[PDB]
């Protein structure tokens, strides 16, 4: 079992960790039909994706698609720094996989 | 403790004409070095009372009432915080200039207090906001460490808590700090012109109040953790200071 | 895939951006049967709703609907301003398919 | 016609009334006791309101809402945020809560 | 018929006492642990409250209130805020919560 | 036996013990990621605990309350309170969370 970010992104092909320290600049909704995601970008101009919920997901990844879009939210509206983002790089724009908030 | 109400708990701090807020922590320096006249102050007033106390025991007490902000500060003997007394009798008890340069000033007026300080007594002694034991020597008292303790406030780069939007010399009022989600006193900076502090405390605490009682809210102490850090006044770690709370929800 | 919501905005047929930087002004939220909906309108009066979850919503909607709906709450209860909204026009109110939040 | 605020939808429906209000929510009252899983509200003016036990008088599709609106009053209740107006039914009593309109003046 | 309040509410049920407390929580306990899903609160004159692990003793109806109950518990145990009165099951240990009442009074 | 507070909760069962902390969270780690769908916190000394991917060794019972865990320690991040205590299972790694309290002045 990981015990942390790098570990968790490590056991994944195509994954990348972005080390960041950086609030959300911009946050981006869509509940418009097969565009059903959420976009952050940061002031770098680096941009992620929680993706559309499709087959590539596992049934056990429904509802921690939502949990991640909710942490997301809130990390925008209270303007905390992210450290770290996991992302799928194959991905335009880059799929979150995994975040860390650190003190 | 009953529930202050959202607009006493508003906190307004000073920002410049481009939306940022100012930095005491640049303008004074990381410690407030200021000066303070020797004279024990001189007010009495006729109903005739008597009083004197000195002036560097009142702003050394009420800035250390603000103390949980994180600043720090240091008495210099006479671009640094002035603090002095006026006699202009202009229905004004206390009055302060917000100097971005560092030269900040605060005044009280001696004259306003010999005349205007007791215009309140007993419809506060019949409506319980103050105990009915304390003597018109304390009731000045009371008056002058909240006058001076609401002068720091401005000297913090705070406003009055009905002045989100206002334009002012040296910019406009923005909101900081705001915390809905926690009960608490109400501001030390609620505009006089609209409140009687005392009344509005003595309201919370549902019992008569004191001077252990009054100073600045928690709301006060984190707009004043803003003002030390300046920044723009759109940033939401700015603009909130319990925003972490909706997390429970 | 979009990266922004201008990009997802023309990606359908029957939408407008509106770029408004204003907080909510005014949030209304109805359980009434068959008008279960939100609307929300800004100072200036331009008005907006999350419709009514029907026949032209795919399943894969249903959750969506209900997080705008949420996050226009948040928006309104927080007074964070509303950086610019995606909307089909052949609404009445216009009715909201995206949202861009912006602190810059 | 798809109305446009509260009033327009309000007006949709037999037996409601628009309350105009202004004022922050005095007392929250949250029951889960069997057959009584509801909420009552009431404004220091003595108004009292409820949401209604979910029953035959709702469709499936209110079922949410009705979780919904009870989540935005405890949100408004803890947050002192002033209620603009309530639509109600008035053949309940308490009177029983159809939209809210939070706006700020 | 419909309650008012919560001391008309309470005084529907058998086994049930009104609280009048006007405190904040002093300790809140959350366990997924399996058979005690629960959440247990305490103030700080030692009085304690649970809410119970759902069971056969709850209608379909109280199970989504049972999990309202314990997220206002939460949020109230982190915003500090005063709670006015419990309706509370006097017949289990800890007592059990049925109702809470908040008031800005 | 219903428990009164998290010791004798703990004490309940096997391979678990109580941690008095009174510290607030260091890192939240949050992952939606196949097969690891799950969340893990630790304290600055170094201290990790995780809420663990649901699967066979859970109860039906306790699906939602894994959920609630995970609401209640992404709040207690946000907020930077202090957690008092956790019961966790020490045959994991990270250490598995059963239960938390959350204790005020
Ligand atoms: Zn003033």
């Amino acid at each position: 079992t990981p015990q942390n970010i790098t570990d968790l992104c490590n056991e994944y092909q195509n994954t990348m960790i972005y080390s960041l320290n950086k609030e959300i600049a911009t946050y981006t909704e869509s509940l418009a039909g097969k565009r059903e995601m959420v976009i952050i970008s940061f002031s770098n101009g680096a941009t992620f994706q929680v993706e559309v919920p499709g087959s590539q997901h596992l049934e056990s990844q429904k509802r921690p698609l939502e949990r991640m879009k909710d942490t997301l939210r809130a990390a925008y509206f209270t303007g905390i720094k992210i450290s770290k983002l996991c992302a799928w790089t194959n991905k335009s724009p880059n799929s979150i996989a995994a975040i860390e908030l650190s003190n | 403790a009953e529930r202050t109400p959202n607009e006493e708990k508003k906190v307004i701090g000073y920002a410049d004409h481009n939306g940022q807020l100012y930095n005491i922590t640049s303008i004074y320096g990381p410690v407030i070095n200021y000066t303070v006249p020797d004279e024990n102050i001189t007010i009495n007033t006729i109903n005739r009372t008597q009083l004197t106390i000195n002036y560097s025991d009142y702003v050394r007490e009420a800035f250390n009432e603000w103390a949980p902000s994180g600043i720090r500060v240091q008495q210099v003997s006479s671009r640094v915080v002035s603090f002095s007394t006026t006699n202009y009798a202009d229905n004004s008890l206390g009055s302060t200039i917000f100097d971005p340069s560092g030269n900040s000033r605060t005044r009280i007026d001696i004259g306003s207090f010999n005349r205007i300080v007791m215009n309140n007594f007993e419809k506060l002694k019949s409506r319980g906001a103050i105990p009915a034991n304390m003597s018109p020597e304390e009731y000045i008292k009371l008056k002058l460490r909240i006058t001076i303790k609401h002068e720091i406030g401005h000297i913090l780069g705070l406003l009055h808590n009905n002045e989100g939007g206002s334009y002012f010399p040296h910019g406009v009022g923005l909101e900081v700090a705001r915390c809905r989600l926690l009960n608490q006193a109400p501001s030390i900076m609620l505009n006089g012109s609209n409140y009687d502090y005392i009344d509005r405390l003595s309201h919370y605490l549902e019992r008569p109040v004191t001077e252990t009682d009054i100073g600045p809210s928690r709301n006060d102490i984190e707009g004043v953790r803003v003002m030390r850090r300046g920044g723009s006044g759109n940033s939401f770690t700015n603009r909130f200071s319990c925003l972490g709370l909706g997390l429970a929800f």
